[PDB]
Formats: C-alpha cells, sequence, structure tokens
C-alpha cells in the first residue's frame, strides 16, 4: 500500500538544492522502518541522480532544475525493504509531469 | 458305571491352549476321531481351533489351518458340529468411516468332514445377504490450529471480530464434529500459545479462554508462528495423535514484516504434508496484490473456499460437512435406530445340511434376536424372528435374546427349528418355527417360571433309541434359585400324534450343594452302556466351590436311556476332585460318543476351564448262569450226595469286553435253603461255598463243581416234603494295577444274582 | 435372725434420644441381707428409650437416561437423612455409583466415546465405571449432601445396567465400605432393567463371577470387565449372608420388573421414586423400625456359697417356661416397649460378712449395684 497525491515539480526553478516535492509513505511502517530506494529513469539510470529520495522518511527530492521540453516526463518506481532485507511494498509507478511554462 | 474315572487323559496344566470348550468330531469316510478345542487369543495361541489326537498316551495339540484368525480382544469362538462338517464362527469388530459406534458381526468358516475348507462367510452389510424370499425348507479424528495474528497494524476491533470468529467457529465444532479437539496460537512479535490440544479436552474452559485473551502487537511473524505450531502444537509431546487428520485456520491480515523464515520454506517443507490450511483476512487492508498473493499462498491449492473474511461466518463449511457424524442411539438419547449393527450373527449355530447352516443374532433389532438361516453355496439367507405385526407395540420384546440357543427337531414329518430366548418376560421361552401361508415366523411355546433363571439358555433334543425322531427336549434353566443358583433341567416328552410339548420330569442335582449351576452343559453322549439307547450327560460346574482346600471342583452326571425315558436318578457321578488336581469349573462343556482310545467303545470328553479331560467306557459284561444237580431230584429220605454243576458265560460280546475280560475277577457266594428257619442242605466245604473268588480264562466260559451233602445231625422232620432253592449272588472285582485295557463292569440294570430249585421225590403216585 | 430386702435410690423412666435423656433400666442401688436358707428378692425393669445405631448405604445409578431423575435422588438422600437423623442419634450413611461394564456390547468402546459419552461435548459427564465407591460410612451429615451434589452423569450402549455387580461388592467390601456391624439398609436407585449372569457371554466374558472383593484405591471395580454379572441367587446369598436388607428406590416404569425382585431377595422393599418421595422414606422408616433385641440380665461372680436365679415376663401376663437362666432373658422388645424380671439370691453359708455384686442388662451401660450381709450368728 501507499499514499501518494498527485505529483508535479515545475519548470527551471531558481536554487539552492535540495527541494521537497512529495513524500513515497509506505504503509507497514506501523511496525518500524520501512527503508526505500528509488530506481528507474532519472534516478538510478541516466539522467543521473535527478531525483532522489532520502532513505528514512521518503522525501522525493528535485536535485536540480528542471525542464519538459527536452523530457516531458519522467517514470520511476520505489523499492521498499525492512531491517530483515525482505521486501514489503512492490514497486508503484511514480510518473512525474514538468508542469509546462507556455514557452 | 461305564465311564473310567481310575486314568484320565488330560492336556498339559497351565500351558496352551486354554481350552474354553471341547467337541470330538469323527470323519464318516475315514473312521477318524480328533478332539477339537477353542481358545482365545494370546501371544502364545495360534489360532481359535486345534485339533488333539492321543499318541504315547498323552494329548498332543496342533493348530487347524484355514480357520479364520482372531484379532485383539476375545469375543466369541463357536464351534458345531455334524456328520456332515464343522463350523467355527469368531465375532469381529469392524469400525466404519465417521461412525462414532462400532458393528460386531460374525465371520463364521464351514469346514467339511475332514476339516479343509469349504465355505466362507463374512456378515458385514447383512441388508445384502438377505432374500426375504428364501423357502424355508422342512422336508481418526480432526485436529484445528488456530493461528490468530495479534502482530499490531490490526485495530482492537479487528482484534475483536477476530475473536468472536474462533468462538462462533469453535462452538460450532463442538456441536457438530464430536472428535474435533482445538488448539490456539498467538504469534504478534514473540509465538504464545494461548491453550492446547491438551486443553480441548474441557469444552467450557477452551471456549472461556478465547474471549479473555489480550493482544501483543510488535511485528508480524506469520512464518515462525507456523513454524512452531508444526514442532510444538502438531507434536506427540504436546497431544497430537499420530493418525488423526490436522487442519489449520490462519487468522492474519497478510502483511508479513520481518521474519526470518522464508514462507516457502514453511509450505513447501516435509512437515507440512498431509496438513490442510485455511486463510482468513482479519480487517481490511487487501488494497494490494501482495495481501492477496501471501493470503492465497497460506490458502491450500484450490482457494476456492479456502479463503474468507471474518464476517462470513459460513467460511467454514466442508468441514463441518464432511466431518458429520451419526450416533447409534443409545440408552435415552436420538439416532439411527438398532437394526443389524450389533447382530453377533454366529453367537449359536447348527449345521442343518452340506449347504445350509442356522445361526443366532441375539442381537437384532434391541436385542431381540432372531436367527439367519444361510445358504453357504448361494450366498443368501432369511431371517427369521418374533412377528411384530399382530400389536404396534414391538417394545415388549426387546431383550429377549431371542437364538441364544438353536436346536432342530427331527419328527416324523419333517424339522421344526427352536430357539432359546432366555429373557423372555425375565423368565425365558424356547420358540418353535411355525409356518403358515407365505409366512415362517416364531412363536413362544414354553415358558420358565422363575425370574432370572435363564430358561432356554441350553437345548439339547434325544433321540433315545437312534429311530431318527427325536423324543424328548431338554432345556436347562443353569441359575434356578433355591438356596443359591442350584440350577434344574426340565425334560419334556415330544408327542408323535400332535408335536406338542408335555412335561415328563425336573432334574435337580446332588443335595447338599447350594452353588451347582446344574443344566450349565448338557451333552447326547451317543450310547455308553453299550445297550443300543441314547445317554445323556449333564454338568455342574460349581458343585463344589470354596470345599476344602479348594483343588478342584465340578461334576458330571450320567442319566443312561431307557424304553420308558431318562432314568430317574443318574447312574454315574464324575467329580471333579476324583480326576486330577487343577480341575477347575469341571463340566462345563461336555462331548462324546466316538472312539478316541482305540477300542470299538465310545468315550466321552469333558472341558474343564482351561483342560480337556478324555475318559475311556468300559466293558459291559452280563453273565449268563446254568447248573444242574446229581441226583436230579432229590429221593425219598436221601442221606446220599448232592453234586452240584454251576457253569458261567457271557451273554455279550465286544472287542473290547475281549480285551479287558480276562484280568479282572470273579466272586461268588451259595446260599441253600432260602428263607427256612432250618436248611437241608449243607455246603461240604463251607469256605468255598460261602464265597469263592476265581479268575477267568479264555473264550466265554468259566465252570466250578461244588459239593453238598444232607445236614448234618437229625433230618428236618416238617419240611420233607417241599423244593429247595439255591440263590448264587456274582460280583466281579477289578485290580487297579496297570493293566493296558480297561476292565469290565456288571450291568447296573442287571440282577446279579439267580436262583434255581432243587425238587424232591414224594410219595405220591407222581413223584415230581 | 431374719432376712430382709431393701431399695436405696430412685430413679424414673424418661424417652430421651440421647443417654443423658434416655433411661434404660431400674434405680441403681438395692441392698439385699442373706441367710443360710433363707432366699430373697429383688425386682428389675428394663425400657429401650434410646434409637439402635443405623448404617445406610446409597448406590444410585449414573446412566444417561437417569439424567431427568437425578432431582428427585437428590432430593431423596436429603429426605432420608433428616428422618432419620430426627430419629437415631447415631446414623452413618454413604454412597456409590455404577453405570456398567466397559465391553463393546454394553458401553461403546471408541475412545472418543470412553472419555465423553454424552451426545454433546458441551455436556458436563464422566467416563463409565461399573462400581465407583465414593463416601465410606460417615456421620458427617454435610459431606453426603456435597457429595451427592456433585455427580454427573455418564453414558451406555444398552437399556439394562449392571447394578447387580454394585450391590455385591457392597455386600463382600465390608472391610472398606465401613460396614459397623450393627444394623444395615442399602437404597438401590435405578430406572432400568438389569443385567444377570449369562449376559457377560455376549461381551465374551466367561469367567464366572466370584465372590470376593475387587475395589481398588480409588474406589473403582477395576477388574469387572473379566467376570460375569451375578446370578440373583447369588446376590441373595450374599446379602443374606451380610444381614443387608435392600430398598429399590425405582421409576414407576421399571418398578414391575422389581417388584418380582422383591420376591426372590427375602426381606426387601420396591417403592416408587416419585417427586414426592416420601413413600419410600416411610419404607425405610419401617425397615428400621424393625429391628429388635433381646435382654438378657448379666451378673458378676458371687462369693463362696451363694447361688441366683431369675424370672422374666413379658408385656401381658406372659411367662417364659424355659426354667433358671432361660427366664433371665426377654425377646422381641422395640422401641419404648418393656420388659420385667426377678431375681432371687441365696446364701448356703456365709463367711465373709459383707459383701457388694453388680448386675445390668446386656452390653448397656446403666447398671445395679446389690450389697450383701451374709450372717451366721445369732441376734
Ligand atoms: C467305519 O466304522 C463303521 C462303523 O463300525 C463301519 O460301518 C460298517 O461297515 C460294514 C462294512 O464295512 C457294514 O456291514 C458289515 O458287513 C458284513 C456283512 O457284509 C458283516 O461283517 C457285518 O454284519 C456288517 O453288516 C456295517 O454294517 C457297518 N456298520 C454300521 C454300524 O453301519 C465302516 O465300515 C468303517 N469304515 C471303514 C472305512 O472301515
Ligand atoms: C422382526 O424383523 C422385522 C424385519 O424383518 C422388523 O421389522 C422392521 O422393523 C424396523 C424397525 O426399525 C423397521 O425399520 C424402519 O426403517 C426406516 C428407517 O428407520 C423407517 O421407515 C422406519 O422408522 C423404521 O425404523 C422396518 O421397516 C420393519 N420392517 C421390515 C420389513 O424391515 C421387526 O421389528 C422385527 N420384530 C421384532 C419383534 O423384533
Ligand atoms: C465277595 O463279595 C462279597 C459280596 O458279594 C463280599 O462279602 C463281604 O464280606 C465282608 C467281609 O470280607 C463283609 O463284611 C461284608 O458284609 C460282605 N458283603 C458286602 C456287600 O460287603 C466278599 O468279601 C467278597 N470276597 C472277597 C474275597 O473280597
Ligand atoms: C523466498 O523464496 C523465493 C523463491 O521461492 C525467493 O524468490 C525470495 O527471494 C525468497 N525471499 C523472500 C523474502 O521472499
Ligand atoms: C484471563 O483472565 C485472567 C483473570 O481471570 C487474567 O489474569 C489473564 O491475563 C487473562 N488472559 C488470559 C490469556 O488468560
Ligand atoms: C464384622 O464382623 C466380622 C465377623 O466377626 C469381622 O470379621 C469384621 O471385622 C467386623 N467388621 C467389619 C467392618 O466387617
Ligand atoms: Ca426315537
Ligand atoms: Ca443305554
Ligand atoms: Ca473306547
Ligand atoms: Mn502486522
Ligand atoms: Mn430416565
Ligand atoms: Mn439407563
Ligand atoms: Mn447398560
Amino acid at each position: 500500500d501507499w499514499v501518494i497525491p498527485p505529483i508535479s515539480c515545475p519548470e527551471n526553478e531558481k536554487g539552492p538544492f535540495p527541494k521537497n516535492l512529495v513524500q513515497i509513505k509506505s504503509n507497514k511502517d506501523k511496525e518500524g522502518k520501512v527503508f526505500y530506494s528509488i530506481t528507474g529513469q532519472g534516478a538510478d539510470t541516466p539522467p543521473v541522480g535527478v531525483f532522489i529520495i532520502e532513505r528514512e522518511t521518503g522525501w522525493l527530492k528535485v536535485t536540480e532544475p528542471l525542464d519538459r521540453e527536452r523530457i516531458a516526463t519522467y517514470t520511476l518506481f520505489s523499492h521498499a525493504v525492512s531491517s530483515n532485507g525482505n521486501a514489503v511494498e512492490d514497486p508503484m509507478e511514480i510518473l512525474i509531469t514538468v508542469t509546462d511554462q507556455n514557452d | 458305571f461305564n465311564v473310567d474315572v481310575a486314568r484320565p487323559w488330560l492336556t498339559p496344566k497351565g500351558g496352551a491352549p486354554f481350552v474354553l470348550s471341547s467337541l470330538l468330531h469323527q470323519d464318516p469316510s475315514t473312521n477318524q476321531t480328533w478332539l477339537l478345542v477353542t481358545s482365545p487369543r494370546t501371544k502364545r495361541t495360534p489360532g481359535p481351533l486345534h485339533r488333539c489326537s492321543l499318541v504315547q498316551d498323552e494329548i498332543l495339540c496342533h493348530p487347524v489351518e484355514h480357520v479364520p484368525i482372531p484379532k485383539g480382544r476375545h469375543r466369541g469362538v463357536t464351534v458345531v458340529r455334524s456328520h456332515h462338517g464343522v463350523l467355527i464362527c469368531i465375532q469381529v469388530l469392524v469400525r466404519r468411516p465417521h461412525s462414532l459406534s462400532s458393528e460386531l458381526t460374525g465371520t463364521c468358516s464351514l469346514l467339511g468332514p475332514d476339516l479343509r475348507p469349504q465355505a466362507q462367510a463374512n456378515f458385514f452389510d447383512l441388508e445384502n445377504l438377505l432374500d426375504p424370499d428364501a423357502r424355508v425348507d422342512t422336508g481418526a479424528g480432526t485436529e484445528i490450529a488456530i493461528i490468530l495474528d495479534g502482530s499490531g497494524s490490526i485495530d482492537p476491533p479487528d482484534f475483536q471480530r477476530a475473536k468472536d470468529f474462533i468462538s462462533n467457529m469453535m462452538r460450532n465444532f463442538y456441536e457438530k464434529c464430536f472428535e474435533c479437539n482445538f488448539a490456539l496460537v498467538q504469534y504478534g512479535g514473540v509465538i504464545q500459545t494461548e491453550f492446547d490440544l491438551r486443553d480441548s479436552q474441557d469444552v467450557m474452559a477452551s471456549l472461556a479462554r478465547v474471549q479473555n485473551i489480550t493482544q501483543v502487537g510488535s511485528v508480524t511473524k506469520t512464518a515462525s508462528a507456523m513454524q512452531h505450531v508444526l514442532d510444538s502444537i502438531f507434536t506427540s509431546s504436546h497431544g497430537s495423535r499420530r493418525k488423526a487428520s490436522k487442519v489449520m485456520v490462519v487468522l492474519t491480515d497478510g502483511g508479513i514484516f520481518e521474519d526470518p523464515l522464508n514462507l516457502t520454506t514453511v509450505i513447501n517443507s516435509p512437515k507440512m504434508q498431509g496438513v490442510e490450511r485455511f486463510a482468513i483476512g482479519v480487517g481490511e487492508e487487501f488494497k494490494s496484490a501482495r495481501t492477496a498473493r501471501e493470503l492465497n499462498l497460506i490458502a491450500s491449492d484450490p482457494d476456492e473456499t479456502h479463503a474468507f473474511k471474518v464476517t462470513n461466518y459460513m467460511a467454514l463449511d466442508g468441514l463441518l460437512s464432511k466431518l458429520r457424524y451419526n450416533i447409534i442411539s443409545m440408552e435415552g438419547t436420538v439416532g439411527d435406530a438398532l437394526h443389524y449393527q450389533l447382530a453377533q450373527i454366529g453367537f449359536s449355530a447348527q449345521i442343518l445340511d452340506e449347504r445350509q447352516v442356522l445361526l443366532g443374532a441375539v442381537g437384532a433389532f434391541d436385542w431381540s434376536g432372531g436367527a439367519l438361516l444361510y445358504d453357504t453355496r448361494s450366498r443368501r439367507g432369511r431371517f427369521l424372528n418374533q412377528t411384530a405385526a399382530a400389536a404396534a407395540d414391538a417394545e415388549a420384546a426387546q431383550y429377549s435374546y431371542l437364538g441364544y440357543a438353536v436346536a432342530v427337531l427331527h419328527k416324523t414329518c419333517s424339522l421344526s427349528y427352536i430357539a432359546g430366548a432366555p429373557r423372555y418376560k425375565h423368565h425365558g421361552a424356547v420358540f418353535e418355527l411355525q409356518k403358515e401361508g407365505r409366512e415362517a415366523s416364531f412363536l413362544p411355546v414354553l415358558e420358565g417360571e422363575q425370574m432370572g433363571s435363564y430358561f432356554g439358555s441350553e437345548l439339547c433334543p434325544v433321540d433315545i433309541d437312534m429311530d431318527g425322531s427325536t423324543d424328548f427336549l431338554l432345556v436347562a434353566a443353569p441359575f434356578y434359585h433355591v438356596h443359591g443358583e442350584e440350577g434344574r433341567v426340565y425334560v419334556y416328552r415330544l408327542s408323535e400324534q400332535d408335536g406338542s410339548f408335555s412335561l415328563a420330569r425336573i432334574l435337580s442335582g446332588h443335595p447338599g450343594f447350594t452353588n451347582a449351576r446344574f443344566g450349565f452343559a448338557m451333552a447326547a453322549m451317543g450310547d455308553l452302556s453299550q445297550d443300543k439307547l441314547t445317554d445323556v450327560a449333564i454338568g455342574a460346574p460349581l458343585e463344589g466351590f470354596g470345599a476344602d482346600d479348594g483343588a478342584s471342583f465340578g461334576s458330571v452326571y450320567i442319566y443312561n436311556g431307557h424304553w420308558d425315558g431318562l432314568s430317574a436318578s443318574p447312574s454315574q457321578r464324575i467329580r471333579a476332585s476324583t480326576v486330577a488336581p487343577g480341575l477347575q469349573y469341571f463340566g462345563m462343556s461336555m462331548a462324546g460318543g466316538f472312539d478316541i482310545s482305540g477300542d470299538g467303545l465310545a468315550d466321552i470328553t469333558v472341558g474343564t476351564l482351561g483342560q480337556a479331560v478324555v475318559f475311556r467306557s468300559r466293558p459291559v459284561v452280563r453273565l449268563k448262569v446254568s447248573m444242574a444237580f446229581t441226583p436230579s431230584a432229590l429221593p425219598i429220605g436221601f442221606n446220599g450226595v448232592v453234586n452240584v454243576r454251576l457253569c458261567f458265560e457271557i451273554s455279550s460280546v465286544t472287542t473290547a469286553s475281549e480285551s479287558g475280560l480276562r484280568e479282572a475277577l470273579l466272586n461268588f457266594t451259595l446260599d441253600v435253603d432260602v428263607g427256612k428257619q432250618r436248611r437241608r442242605l449243607q455246603c461240604s466245604d463251607v469256605r468255598s461255598c460261602l464265597g469263592c473268588l476265581r479268575e477267568w480264562s479264555s473264550g466265554s466260559q468259566l465252570c466250578e463243581d461244588l459239593l453238598l451233602m444232607p445236614t448234618e445231625g437229625e433230618l428236618c422232620e416238617e419240611d420233607c416234603f417241599s423244593n429247595a432253592s439255591v440263590k448264587v449272588s456274582y460280583q466281579l472285582q477289578t485290580p487297579e494295577g496297570q493293566t493296558d485295557h480297561p476292565q469290565p463292569i456288571l450291568d447296573r440294570y442287571t440282577e446279579p444274582f439267580a436262583i434255581f430249585q432243587l425238587p424232591y421225590e414224594k410219595a405220591c403216585k407222581n413223584k415230581l | 435372725p431374719r432376712g430382709q430386702q431393701e431399695v436405696l435410690q430412685d430413679q424414673p423412666l424418661s424417652q430421651g434420644a440421647r443417654g443423658e435423656g434416655a433411661t434404660q433400666l431400674a434405680p441403681q442401688r438395692v441392698r439385699v441381707t442373706l441367710r443360710p436358707g433363707e432366699p430373697q428378692q429383688l425386682q428389675v425393669r428394663f425400657l429401650r428409650a434410646e434409637g439402635y445405631p443405623v448404617d445406610l448405604y446409597y448406590l444410585m445409578d449414573l446412566s444417561y437416561s437417569m439424567k431427568d431423575d437425578l432431582e428427585r435422588v437428590r432430593q431423596l438422600g436429603h429426605a432420608l437423612l433428616v428422618r432419620l437423623q430426627e430419629v437415631t442419634h447415631s446414623v452413618r450413611i454413604g454412597f456409590g455409583s455404577f453405570v456398567d461394564k466397559t465391553v463393546l456390547p454394553f458401553v461403546s468402546t471408541v475412545p472418543s466415546k470412553l472419555r465423553h459419552p454424552c451426545p454433546t461435548r458441551l455436556e458436563r459427564c464422566q467416563s463409565p465405571f461399573s462400581f465407583h465407591h465414593v463416601l465410606s460410612l460417615t456421620g458427617d451429615a454435610q459431606a453426603f449432601e456435597r457429595e451427592v451434589g456433585r455427580q454427573s452423569v455418564s453414558g451406555n450402549l444398552d437399556s439394562p445396567e449392571g447394578g447387580f455387580d454394585a450391590i455385591l461388592q457392597a455386600a463382600l467390601c465390608q472391610e472398606q465400605i465401613g460396614w459397623r456391624n450393627v444394623s444395615r439398609l442399602l437404597v438401590f436407585t435405578s430406572d432400568d432393567t438389569f443385567h444377570t449372569a449369562g449376559d457377560g457371554k455376549l461381551g465374551g466374558i466367561f469367567m464366572p463371577s466370584d465372590g470376593h472383593c475387587h475395589l481398588d484405591s480409588n474406589g473403582l471395580y477395576s477388574r469387572s470387565t473379566e467376570f460375569d454379572y451375578p446370578s440373583v441367587g447369588q446376590v441373595a446369598q450374599a446379602l443374606s449372608a451380610a444381614n443387608i436388607q435392600p430398598i429399590f428406590a425405582v421409576t414407576s416404569a421399571a418398578l414391575p420388573v422389581y417388584q418380582e425382585l422383591s420376591k426372590l431377595i427375602p426381606k426387601s422393599a420396591v417403592g416408587e421414586l416419585s417427586e414426592d418421595s416420601s413413600n419410600v422414606v416411610q419404607l425405610i422408616m419401617d425397615a428400621y423400625n424393625s429391628l429388635s433385641s433381646t435382654v438378657t440380665l448379666e451378673h458378676s461372680s458371687l462369693p463362696p456359697g451363694v447361688h441366683i436365679s431369675y424370672e422374666s415376663q413379658c408385656e401381658g401376663p406372659e411367662k417364659r417356661e424355659g426354667k433358671a437362666e432361660d427366664r433371665g432373658q426377654c425377646n422381641h422388645v422395640r422401641i419404648n416397649q418393656t420388659v420385667t424380671f426377678w431375681v432371687s439370691l441365696q446364701a448356703t453359708h456365709c463367711l465373709p460378712e459383707p459383701h457388694l455384686l453388680r448386675l445390668r442388662a446386656l452390653g448397656f451401660s446403666e447398671e445395679l449395684i446389690v450389697e450383701l450381709h451374709t450372717l451366721c450368728d445369732c441376734n
């Protein structure tokens, strides 16, 4: 299970960095320590680490400024593992849109 | 009388077999005689029947081959005999699936005249064997392990709902499944047993500890919980049974979290083989496919009807549909009526012909009874019972035990079966099969006179003159009470013209014993008196119980047949103490009438409790006695010699009488001039005539010449003109020495004396 | 010189239950001055104001057909004990139980039903047994009530119930049942016919029963499965040998079966265990009131030369024709009945001038004292 609102990050913001967009919240956290590892094109495959997540809290952060007009959307996933190494939540296909500036 | 209590043959004491009954059997086509003995099952006894024959003056025993094999406790071995074959029945126990009570019927094997096997019968599913048109001719449990998730991520309301599910399932399973036992476990974090299979023996306590369980939160360890359930609940160390079916009810949210053991490491493990699994989803967090996959992997292979929600209390049918039980109505409860479940067919038996046998059914229809007439060739039979259609109330006929004994009557026209019902109206009755129209049923013809006497528990038709008819019927009341249980045996003369029964005599044991149980064992022993009539034997196993040292106790009476019926008093009474020490309950089973000893005479067998005795029988010699005088008629005033001749000879001869006649002795006295105040004739050798003791040589003759003469002194002057009378009295004395043969005996029903006359010559025109 | 006889103390009769409130004999002291050839006489009287002791074994059926009738037996025990304890000071009451033999045709053998014989597992029940001695004869009434109010029902397969084994074992097991050898009553409860000798054949039991005790330390008749049920003759003989009077409190439906049994066991009585249960209590009171006694006058050894004799009179002018020592006894005394005696003393010669002796009823606490003064010399 997951608790995620719709996702978007505007174009070409001003720094500094990182900046918080949304939270990838698991569900079994009431029993403790559901760690994370975002993946997919955009985090762990070029373009490298444009989006990265903190391992315990779940904050999805933008690392450097964006533009849609080079890539329209950045699809992603999330591994979510417990402290014993076993997977907990299966990945959910986040899909972020850099919402156009009409330019 | 005939029976030779001097040299009784006994089976070895204590060791096998343990004889419960003994019966002699002779093969008509070979004239071989064996002493068959039935024994209960033990670690030593090889079977339920042995054949024992006399070799080196010792009874040696071996097992019969194709007889059925008893198993488990002893429950009854019947062996009956006829010149057509031997029939051996063994009461056996069988339990059917999902039945809470067991059946108890017979298994019977019919061997031929030579103890080879001929027919087989297994009286289970008796309704199949029955053919109600057959002409009657007359001429493991289950164990449920509840694994309940109190791991947290389950709010208390969901815990309470799961608790209610547990309680409702438990109550229904206890109500409608009897052999069901429960266990419970809770695995939030640590694994914590709440009650065990041993606790489930008390329904109320187990149901009471359900609604009291408290939650443990923490983390969701399903795999470790299941491994613990396999390793510490479904194990004999905690009351789990080997054969009982095993089931599980995982009541989980499907949220496995931080558990060392892969849940496939457990479901594919060796121990999960043969264990059913039901999953149930507590609460609602099934928003994703992972929970569904986990919950179904917990569920057994057919996911249909193995995954549910706590809200559907109808979830666990199929278990309640397949584990349903049925009870035989018992002593206050409702249930299936007793038809044939505990019939005990084969309790008594009678071989009628080479094809047909008649078996008692003491237990049929609430122990009313009956008798199954079984045609072994075609394997079909008819049930013969008392008719309940005359009045709708059949309750009056329950617990009659009709068929406790069975017999036949060889009337001049047709057979007529009879069956003892030793609890009819608490007296007992003897029934007779009567036939009318298209129906054949038992009706009460004889009735007892005392409560608890067991009148009709033993029957013995007797053909007193061996002519094909049945002249008397003996009916036993072994527990008749005057002071103690002395026993009693009625003697019913049987009418040739009408075929009805009329009482003739009532027989009772020797006075002085209060606990004889006279009438327990009756057997028509054929001909023992060597006179072509039928002799009977009646046992009294308890005669002598507790007397003196208690070395031995029991008795057997012999009733010689007579032209007008069974004798008034017994001709012999064999006592336990006079046979050999260690005989207890001597007289409980009897048979005889065949030559097992090696000479032409018939021999008897009396089985004690734990031994069998075999008695040879003695020849009966009846002596022809004749005489002559010299001079033939006493002259007038005779002072001269009165020479005598007294010739003895035998009147009936057999091979055994020839073998044994010639080592006993003859003893005869002469009494002269019987009845007078004074005698006319001396005895010239007083020592001789007044008593002699001779030995007998050969052939059949033994004669002696002895001398008399006129009395010494003045001769008589008051009775000179009348006759004299000479009386010879003979007795036969038998030494106890070790003569190989049975020594003879004089007939009991013939006078031991013979009288002659010695006339005198009167002075009239005619001397004599 | 001339003789004299005198009475030295006075004591009236009373009708108390206990010894202090009860009176057994005439006053305690008298005097007699004997002289050679001059007999003197004294008068005595006896009364049984106290009641005899009693012993009462309550033996009830615990098969399932009795579930509806158990209230009746539980009330019958209480209504019996109250009545008996209101009359006799020294009652003892025990308690035993029975179901049937543990072999197939009589009792189911499958383990599940052998543990829980009742139809449903929610029922409170107990495993089958043949005889279970629960409470040895005791004077503790509350113990009897507490125990009889605690037993649970068992199961069975056939309507006939084996209570004959229990009766025989109660008769034969005297040392551990607790009989006092005073007066015995057995109260047997059931609502079914009974098994008799011969029925064991159906279960494969061949060994005839034997007259010996077979109670384990816990009270169970464990070896029951190996012996046959006793015959009515054996039961009658055993009860007669032990002087036990049975009283069958049986249901109105099983009553016809037990009214024929009452004819064979001579002294027995049969009643109906109704909802009121006063008739059975009355039967048991009639059995208790049958107890009678023969009172004899004991006496002490006389001094040299002295002699003594007796005479007796029953209710009414009746005497006893047997002279001398026979007239020292009177028979057929029951509750609150009285008899009388005369004792004559004589002297042949004197040796001690003063002397004393004592007499009493046979085995009674109260006694009599006589002071003798034998004289030879003149006044
Ligand atoms: C087995 O024993 C029986 C009984 O003793 C034997 O039966 C007897 O058999 C004989 C013939 O073998 C029958 O007839 C006899 O034959 C001649 C005249 O032909 C004569 O010696 C006799 O008077 C007699 O009639 C005899 O009647 C018959 N006995 C009876 C009672 O039926 C049988 O033979 C024996 N079996 C074997 C195989 O030895
Ligand atoms: C003598 O034997 C006959 C059978 O040969 C007995 O009659 C039978 O009695 C049974 C009693 O249970 C009847 O069974 C019926 O079966 C079903 C299933 O329960 C149901 O329709 C009835 O409630 C009843 O129980 C059976 O119909 C009846 N007749 C036959 C032909 O079998 C008879 O009771 C025996 N008499 C005595 C005195 O024992
Ligand atoms: C031959 O038999 C007669 C009886 O038929 C025996 O007579 C007995 O003799 C004894 C003394 O020896 C007497 O006391 C008996 O009264 C006689 N009669 C009976 C019936 O016993 C006689 O003894 C026998 N002869 C021998 C040598 O034993
Ligand atoms: C469990 O076993 C499966 C294969 O059966 C494997 O793919 C998986 O990684 C193992 N571990 C877990 C936590 O499921
Ligand atoms: C049961 O109730 C008792 C008090 O009667 C309590 O001590 C205990 O914790 C409760 N829980 C269980 C599981 O027995
Ligand atoms: C009763 O009397 C008998 C016979 O004298 C004696 O053996 C026994 O000990 C006494 N007491 C009991 C309880 O049987
Ligand atoms: Ca005839
Ligand atoms: Ca004869
Ligand atoms: Ca012979
Ligand atoms: Mn959890
Ligand atoms: Mn009842
Ligand atoms: Mn009952
Ligand atoms: Mn019963």
